[PDB]
Parts: C-alpha cells; structure tokens; sequence
C-alpha cells in the first residue's frame, strides 16, 4: 500500500461540503487529493482532499468545488499525493487558484516543478536572526511600531477601518522597488478588490505582461466554497517557501485576510464530527493556525517579510481568533474605529501596537527615545482627557495645558494621506523618510513648534509640509480678515 | 456604579450560561446523528 | 526510543492529532496513561499516549510526533510504562523536548506524572528568591518553594521578568557553593521557534545556560506535546528538589496548555464545561502547581519555585483559566498595560499584586527596609488619590514616594547590594534634595561611580560600593547594624553632598539647544542602565 496512485474509491456520503469516500484497498494517506472521475454532467471538475480516516477503508474529505450533482457510489480516483502547486519564476505575473490552475486567461504556464501545499515547518535550527528596520514611508508605523525585515506583521482591525488600504499603501511603497519577488494571497475577500489590485499592479509595472513580472497572485475568495478558502493560503505559502529556499531570494508575502482561513476551518469543523469550542470555533483553532504560521518565517536560506491582515469580528479584540494571532507576529498594528471616526487615517491606536525591534540595540537611540516619549505623552493626554471632561480645559494647570496642546498636535500629526487613498481623501499622498519623521517628532515633543497652528499638522507629510500648510492657513486667514475689514 | 455593576454581573452570568447551553446543544446534535450498528458478536454463545 | 513489549491493536481512526485504536486478536490490554509506539514504517515509530479505554475495546490515543506518517490500519505496540524523561546535571544548557529528545540549536530518568510532597514533607517558606527587581523583591516577596503567578496582558513584560529572574541567579551561583545555587528551567509552551532561539541566545549571552535548561514545545507541534511540557519541566526540576537543591520552573505559558488540553478532550468526546474546557482543567493545573514545594530538612531541604505566566484579555481576570490559576498560586504579580505604556517598567501594579507568603520570604535587611517602604508607598498612594485635580503638597511621605516609584524603573535585574543600598538611601531622605528626573543618574553615580574617591574626600575604611563582596556581609548584618550603619550613613551623606554640589548644580544651569538634548539622552541612558 505504498504507492496509492490511481487507487479507486466510491463516494459513500455527501453532506454539504464534506464527502465520505470508501476504498476497498484502503483509504489513502490523509491530505491526499482525489479526483471525481465519474461523469455527472458538471460544468467544473470536482476534487476532494482527505482530512480524516474513519476506518481502514473510509475517509472523510472536503471538496474544493461545489458538490452539486454529486451522487453516491460515484467513482473517485486518487491522484497519488497531496495537492500540488506550480513553483518557479514561470509563475511570476500570473493569477492562480487553490488548485494552482491559472485563471487569468493568459495561456498555458510553463511549469518545470510542482510542490505539495502541505509541508513541515522549519525546525529551531533553521531560524535566522535578522533585525533590520523596514521603512514603509508611514509616520506612525516607522515611529511607534517599526517593522523588521524578514519578520511577521499583523494589521488587526474591524470592518471598514482601513486594513486593505494600508496593505495597498505597503505594496505601493515596498513592492515596486523590492529587490526580490512578491506573493499576494487573497483569502476569503471581495473579488472586486482582487481585480483592482491586479489592475494597479499592471499599471505600476509590477506585473509586466510583455516584460518580466515580479509578483504572483493566488486568489480564493468569498464565492469559493470553504474547502478552497482553507488551502489557498497554503498554496501561496508554498510558492513563497519555494522562492525562499530554491531561489534564495528575499520575498514579500501579503495575506488578506488570514482570519478567513480560521473561519473556513470552523465552518467545515461542524460536519467533521467535532464539538465546537468557546465562541463557536473548532477545537483545533490554535494548532491549525500555528502550523500555518510557523511555515511563514525567515530561515538561514532566505527571508520572507510577511504582512497579514487580521479581521476582528465586531471589533472584539478578545475574540479567540484575533487573540491567537498576536503571539505569531513580530509587529502588531491595531486599528481602532474610534480613531477613524475622528478623521485620523491611518486609524492606528499607538497605545495598543507593539514591535519587537523597539529596542535601543536594534534601532537608533534617538528613534527609541522619541517613540517612548510620544507613547508616554499620548498616555498622559488620555489620562488628562477625563479631567478635562469633568472639570474643563480652563481648570487644568499650565503644565498640563502644554501637554494637552502637544498631545493634540501629535495625534493630528500621526495622520498621513496615502498615495493609494487619493480618491478617498482627494489629495496627493506623502512618503515620509524615517529620519524626517524622527526629527519632526523630536522637535514637536520639545516645543519647537508650539506657535504653529494645530490644524497645520493634520493630513500632511514631514515637517516641511506642516510649515507650508501653516503658511497657507495664515494666508487664507489674512484674506478673510481683509474681507471682514472692508465690511 | 451600583446599577452598572449589577448589570455587568447579570450579563456575564447569562453569557456563560448561553455559551454552555449552545455547546451542549451542539454536542447533543452530534450524539443524536450517531447510529448504533449491528453488533458482530456470538449472541448464541451465552 | 521507547522499548515496546507487544502489539495491542491497530490504528482505526485519525482526527488531526487524535487517533483511536482497535483491539488485536485476543483483545490484549494496555495500561492506562502509558506510552505506545505506532509502527509508521519498518524502522520508525510515532509516540502516543493512552487517554481512553472504551468498553468495546477501542483505545483513545494522543499522537506526540510523526503525525504526518500515521495512517489507519497501522500496527500499534505498547510499552506498558509511564512517560519517563532523562534528568540530571547533564541536561543543563540544552533545549529538550517534552518527550526527552534534544532539540538541535543553530543521568537518570523521571516520571512525568508524580505526586506532590505530603503535608509532613514540607516546611515553611523562609529562603528568599531574588528576582533582581526592586519592586518585586520589596512589595511582592518570592520565597523558594513558592508559586508566584505572573499575570498580565500581551506585550507587558511577562516573559522579561521571568528571564531576568533566571539571569539574576547567574551572578549568585558563581560565588556561593553549588548547594545553594538555583537551577532554572524555562518551559516554552505553544510559542514560536524564533522566540525560543532568541531566549536561548539571551541566556547564553549572560552565561545562564550553565545553570538553566530550556524545554520547548513550540507551535506547529501536536497539542499532546504542548500538554505535557509543564509536567516534564517540573520533573526535571523535581530531580534537584529531592536532592537538597533548589530549582526554579517557569511556564510560558499555562494559557496555551489549557487550550491544548481542551482540544485533546474535545477531539476525544469528553463532557465540555465552562468555556468548552473539560472538567479536569482545574485538577490539571492544581496537580501541576502543587508539585512545587519546599521540602522539610528531613528530606534534604530542596525546593521548586513555580512562576506560571498567564495572559488576560482586556484586563479580564474573570476568565475560567485565570481564576483557576489565581486560586492555586500563592499570590500574583499583576502587570498593567497603562503603566507599561506610561513608562513604568516593570509595570508591576502594586495595588493588585499580592504575596501570600509575606515578609517570611525576605532577607533581614530587605525585610527591614520593606517594613517602612510599604507604609510610605501606601501613604503616598493615598495622598495622590486626593490630589488628581489639584496642586499637590510636598510633604515627606510624598517626597520619598516619588523617588521610590522612580527607583523601581529598571531594565536589567539589580544586584542585591546596589538595590538595597539605593532603597535605604531613599528611605532615610538622602534624595529629598534630588529632583525626580535625576534620581536615576544619582543611583548610577552611587553604584558605578564613587564621588568621594573622585574628589579625595572618602573616609570610610571598608564600606565602598565597588566592593561587591559586601553583599553577603549586608545580608548577614542588616544595614541598621553598628558594624555597617555608621559607614553606610557617612558614604550616603558624602555622596549626596558631592552630587548636589557638582552634578545637579550644573544640570539646573543648562541653557542651550544641544546641552539640553545631551542631558535628556544621558538621563534616558541612565534610566535603562541601572
Ligand atoms: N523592564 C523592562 N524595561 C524595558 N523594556 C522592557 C522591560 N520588560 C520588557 N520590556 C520590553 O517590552 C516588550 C515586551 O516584553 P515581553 O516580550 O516580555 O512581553 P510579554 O509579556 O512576554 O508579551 P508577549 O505576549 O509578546 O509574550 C519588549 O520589547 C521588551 O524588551
Ligand atoms: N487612508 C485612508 N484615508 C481615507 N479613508 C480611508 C483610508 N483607509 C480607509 N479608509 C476608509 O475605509 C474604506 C476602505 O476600507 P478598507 O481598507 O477596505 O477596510 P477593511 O478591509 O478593514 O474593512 C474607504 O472607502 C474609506 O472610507
Ligand atoms: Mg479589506
Ligand atoms: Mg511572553
């Protein structure tokens, strides 16, 4: 029973997206891919993946397509192994699905090698220590929670807080000039967003159809059944792992959304005969996510800079799925709906974010000191807000009024217009250099800009943009005064 | 403060009870679907 | 490699990391909670643990390794023995698996499930275990054999405190006899392999691997492997306890072990309880933590100090697991997110922190200082609670409470002599004329410098801060003793006078654009230097 290629089986049960197959010669190994060879008048092929063994002959599987028109006793033939996905530089510029089939209607893809989507994560000895700041061009991220090259990043947030826009900005800022390759994995998200990303990448020449592309797209979206949304991430990660190991390149991995993988597993768990856990997720929520996360890492051969967007259901950051992902990241960016409602974008809550490289040994001493001072001032301002609400600003001491003013300027100075949200904002975006951000915030902390109007720090870039906006505000105010004077 | 604390205690108790009832209902549904098959034992040997 | 005895059955079903077996011909029996080997190949085996013995003859197994190689219909062999892991002085400085296998990095055997010492085999907790932090060592004493809970939110310093406590023992073990040396055991549960590697590098940097062993059950490992990590860790630590030696066990963290146990129970169809956890979660954690004790002098006098770590969501201490762990341990060290972001590090919330052992786990000198420090801090908190929205009154209790809160800020663990001397200096009012911003610089000069020697004014014969061997003299003779009290006061007075005359005077006269930045950088550096 070593080589199970071509082994015949029959469908014994069909309940939703879970199908049971009976093999007279013994169920193949778990995670094996099966093809429904029977002609059922279907418009799309049906493929199943073995997830459990009920006995020595029966095996419970999950379908990757809709199980419509599926009859009992339908003939099923094993594929001889797990689901395989094409790898190599020939996949650059193309769009794939969970099964690794091109869906961009751009002709056959020349594949020299294929790899299974299920692989063992790197061991402890295969861990590389890479502590290098990654400049994203965003004031808040660069200052409070700097990103590290080859590390794991998480964008936690609810619905509509701006997770996708931040991913688009990170792409535009890091991937266009990236030395290596990129891999975007769309998991259980809107299909129109995938089309927009594809068009933007083609316009930005990241995907050069006539020339050479430098990114791969793997899409399993909401319309897809839960089987495909639980393995599209594995397929994309397999491509990234190949680029890391065989090509030895530095690869970027964008995942949006990683929560859908957990959601798909929970949806299928009920039909697999597993008692739900708390909230209602599958009992294997922690291990299933951990196995995938441990594969997304930088080893001694290459490095993967992973950016993952995490969805927080109903803004409940204590929900088990968001809560289980914090320990698997090197830099967490927590978005808040309250900040967004106040007109501050990106709606980052600096008091809830954290970074591993926020240490004097990794980053410069000035950067660490400025970040800590900003965080302390924001915390003090949050404390003073209650007193202001009860007593009032007039009742505070002069020592506290200065802190309040500086904290308000800091809060408005953290906002930045992105180059990808021009339609949303109607203004050109800014790319702030790391040194410029540090210098601007250091000057603001010590009161070098106490006389600058507060609104001059709202939706601008470096300090020069602040001064230009202040000059424009002064000019318009003078014009208004002149108009009033004539009246 | 007293009113909110009472509401907080009441809400947490109700939430725990509801979650436990939901889990037990799912478990009972799983158990019910299970069917006892024919026993392959020497019934005569008794 | 476990030695097998005979076949017991065949693999029937596989549900992730949980498998069920069926009886072999003749219905041979397998002892409960024993190790079994699954013949996944002619030359390889996959470890498993017996968890259920059904009436019909089926056996519930928990797969521990090589799960990808397990298939239905395979042959299962039974060992008939409980889990035993290698233990001894030959394991220190190595990363080990909960099954006893060594994990490559870039003497005897011990049962993983053993009963805790009985009532007559224990002794009161009197020997202290210094964590190296002034706040913990003063307000939340920890004694050898105690079970102290490190409870807090994500990214608050839970792991840092335990790692610093482990590292703080390196400088002590090198000086005193190995009899009183503290051997650490860091247990990583459900963490990343990268974090384990970083912790290993950090321990090796300070030379703590010589006295420490790491047991890692990282993510991507089966839940069964993560379910046994604390038990294997204590088993490694219990070897030193039963031989008149002292051990320190750290669990990072019990929050994930509970999840792994819940997964194992649910996948094996056991009655779920509150938050879907089984009915044995409290028993699991209790029998884990109860194995940390302080043996009586008639059994060698060894001990195991437990430092379980627990993560709370949104500062919710009403969770099922958090409440269970709090009800078992002897006190807690609560870490507050607001304090951590406000600058206080370690962000120990003294209000919500407690040590049920009390002053019994403190040294004579530390106890004497703490007796007054606790009262001063309590009075300072009371006074501050009534001046949130008004100008404060600079009374003696507040003038010293501010300095005490300022001194508790530190990055690395502090040597006992330095910490106790600084606390004594602040307690007697030697920092009344020192601004709160310059307290860290004052402490750094006191510890790493000597103003009296610098200006040729020191008159003390032996009491100098550069004599690091005075620590044990201070421990034997309290600071409030005629042997050391006179010279201690003389040195403190001279240091305070010289500081106020030379350094703070220049600090108050800083008027420039670069000198201010230089002073700010110096103060920040001194904040994390002592
Ligand atoms: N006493 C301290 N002084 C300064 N920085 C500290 C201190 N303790 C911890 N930190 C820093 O705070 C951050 C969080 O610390 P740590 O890793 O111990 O958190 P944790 O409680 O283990 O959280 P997690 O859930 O990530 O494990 C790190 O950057 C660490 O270096
Ligand atoms: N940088 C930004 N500037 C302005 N509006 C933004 C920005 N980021 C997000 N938004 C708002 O959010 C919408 C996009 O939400 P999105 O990024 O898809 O969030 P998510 O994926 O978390 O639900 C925009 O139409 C706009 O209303
Ligand atoms: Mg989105
Ligand atoms: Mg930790």
């Amino acid at each position: 029973v070593a080589d199970h290629k071509g082994r015949v089986g029959h469908v014994s049960q069909v309940i939703g997206a879970v199908v049971d197959v009976h093999f007279a010669d013994g169920v193949p190994p778990v995670l094996t891919a099966l093809d429904v060879v029977d002609k059922l008048g279907r418009d799309e092929p049906l493929t199943l993946e073995i997830v459990q063994h009920l006995d020595a002959h029966t095996g419970r599987c999950i379908a990757m397509q809709t199980t419509d028109l599926l009859k009992l006793k339908a003939k099923v033939v094993s594929t001889g192994g797990n689901i395989s996905v094409p790898v190599g530089r020939e996949t650059l510029g193309r769009i794939f699905n969970v099964l690794g089939d091109a869906i961009d209607q751009r002709g056959p893809v020349g594949e020299k090698l294929r790899m299974p989507i299920h692989a063992v994560a790197p061991k402890l000895a295969d861990q590389a220590a890479e502590d290098a700041v990654l400049t994203t061009g965003i004031k808040v991220i660069d200052l409070i929670l700097p990103y590290c090259k080859g590390g794991k990043i998480g964008l936690f947030g609810g619905a509509g807080v701006g997770k996708t826009v931040i991913i688009m900005e990170l792409i535009n800022n890091v991937a266009k000039g990236h030395g290596g390759f990129s891999v975007f994995a769309g998991v259980g998200e809107r299909t129109r967003e995938g089309t927009d990303l594809y068009l933007e990448m083609m316009q930005s020449k990241v995907i050069d159809l006539k020339g050479e592309s430098k990114c791969v797209l793997v899409y399993g979206q909401m319309n897809e059944p839960p089987g495909a949304r639980a393995r599209v991430a594995q397929s994309a990660l397999t491509m990234a792992e190949y680029f890391r190991d065989v090509e030895g390149q530095d690869v970027l991995l964008f995942i949006d959304n990683i929560f859908r993988f957990t959601q798909a597993n929970s949806e299928v768990s009920a039909l697999l005969g597993r008692i739900p856990a708390a909230v209602g997720y599958q009992p294997t929520l922690a291990e299933d996510l951990g196995q995938l996360q441990e594969r997304i890492t930088s080893t001694t051969k290459g490095s993967i800079t992973s950016v993952q967007a995490v969805y927080v259901p109903a803004d409940d950051i204590t929900d088990p799925a968001p809560a289980t992902t914090f320990s698997h990241l090197d830099a967490t960016t927590v978005l808040d709906r309250a900040v967004a409602e106040s007109g501050i974008y990106p709606a980052v809550n600096p008091l809830e974010c954290a970074s591993r490289i926020m240490d004097p040994d990794v980053i410069s001493v000035d950067h660490y000191n400025v970040a800590q001072d900003v965080v302390q001032m924001l915390t003090k301002y949050r404390e003073l807000q209650d007193i202001i609400a009860v007593l009032g600003i007039d009742e505070l001491s002069e020592e506290d009024k200065l802190i309040v003013d500086r904290a308000r300027k800091l809060v408005k100075f953290l906002s930045q217009p992105f180059q990808v949200a021009e339609v949303f904002t109607g203004m050109t975006g800014h790319y702030v250099q790391l040194d410029d951000t540090i210098d601007s915030f250091s000057g603001l902390l010590m009161g070098t800009y106490d006389q600058v109007p507060e609104m001059a720090f709202y939706m601008v870039g470096g300090i020069n943009s602040v001064l230009e906006k202040a000059k424009k505000m002064a000019e318009e105010a003078a014009e208004l005064e002149k108009m009033r004077r004539a009246r | 403060q007293q009113r909110t604390s009472s509401l907080y205690n009441k809400t947490r108790q109700f939430g725990i009870t509801a979650a436990l009832i939901e889990i037990l209902s799912a478990m009972s549904s799983l158990e019910g679907n299970a069917m006892k098959g024919v026993r392959r034992n020497k019934f005569w040997e008794g | 490699f476990f030695k097998t005895t005979e076949m017991i059955g065949y693999v029937h079903s596989i549900d992730g990391t949980i498998a069920t077996l069926i009886p072999a011909p003749g219905n041979p029996g397998v002892a409960y909670n024993t190790i079994i080997q699954i013949q996944v190949s002619p030359t390889t085996f996959a470890a498993g643990l017996v968890f259920n013995l059904e009436k019909d003859g089926r056996i519930g197994i928990i797969l521990m390794d090589n799960i990808t190689e397990v298939q239905s219909g395979q042959k299962v062999m039974a060992t008939g023995q409980l889990l035993h892991i290698p233990v001894g002085a030959g394991v220190l400085g190595k990363v080990v698996n909960p099954l006893g296998h060594e994990v490559p990095v870039g003497s005897t055997l011990g049962k993983v499930d053993t009963g805790a010492p009985n009532i007559v085999s224990r002794s009161p907790v009197n020997y202290n275990l210094l964590t190296g932090f002034k706040a913990v060592d003063t307000m939340i004493p920890i004694g050898r054999g105690q079970r102290e809970l490190i409870v807090g939110d994500r990214q608050t310093g839970k792991t840092s405190i335990a790692v610093s406590t482990i590292i703080n023992q390196v400088r002590i073990n090198q000086q005193i006899l190995s009899k009183n040396a503290v051997i650490s055991i860091y247990v990583s549960i459900g963490q990343r392999c990268s974090n384990v590697a970083r912790i290993h590098r950090l321990l090796q940097s300070y030379g703590a691997l010589r006295y420490t062993t790491v047991m890692a059950a990282t993510a991507a490992e089966p839940a069964g492997l993560q379910y046994l990590a604390p038990y294997a860790g204590v088993t490694m630590g219990e070897y030193f306890m039963n031989r008149g030696r002292h051990c320190l066990c750290v669990y990072d963290d019990l929050s994930k072990q509970a999840v792994a146990y819940r997964q194992i129970s649910l996948l094996l169809r056991r009655p779920p309880g509150r938050e879907a956890y089984p009915g044995d979660v409290f028993y699991l954690h209790s029998r884990l933590l109860e194995r940390a004790a302080m043996l009586s002098p008639g059994k060698g006098g060894g001990s195991v100090t437990a430092l379980p770590i627990v993560e709370t969501l949104s500062n919710d201490v009403t969770a099922y697991i958090v409440t269970n762990v709090i009800s078992i341990t002897d006190g807690q060290i609560y870490l507050d997110t607001k304090l951590f972001t406000g600058g206080q590090r370690p962000a120990v919330n003294i209000g919500l922190s407690v040590s049920r052992v009390g002053s019994s786990a403190q040294n004579a000198a530390m106890k004497g200082v703490a007796g007054k420090l606790k009262g001063i801090l309590a009075e300072y908190r009371k006074l501050a609670a009534d001046s949130v929205g008004g100008q404060q009154v600079q009374t003696i209790p507040m003038i010293r409470g501010a300095r005490f809160v300022a001194l508790f800020n530190q990055k690395q663990p502090s040597y006992f002599m330095n910490a106790i001397v600084s606390l004594y200096a602040c307690l007697n009012g030697y920092l009344d004329d020192v601004k709160v911003q310059y307290v860290k610089f004052y402490e750094y000069l006191l510890v790493h410098r000597d103003l009296g020697i610098m200006y040729g004014t020191a008159k003390n014969k032996f009491f100098y801060m550069y004599v690091q061997e005075l620590n044990y003299l201070i421990r034997f003779f309290t600071l409030n003793s005629p042997i050391l009290h006179g010279e201690l006061e003389e040195m403190l007075k001279q240091h305070t006078h010289l500081f106020l005359q030379h350094y703070q005077s220049k600090m108050n006269a800083i008027k420039s654009e670069k000198d201010v930045k230089a002073l700010k950088n110096l103060l920040y550096s001194c904040k994390r230097a002592v």
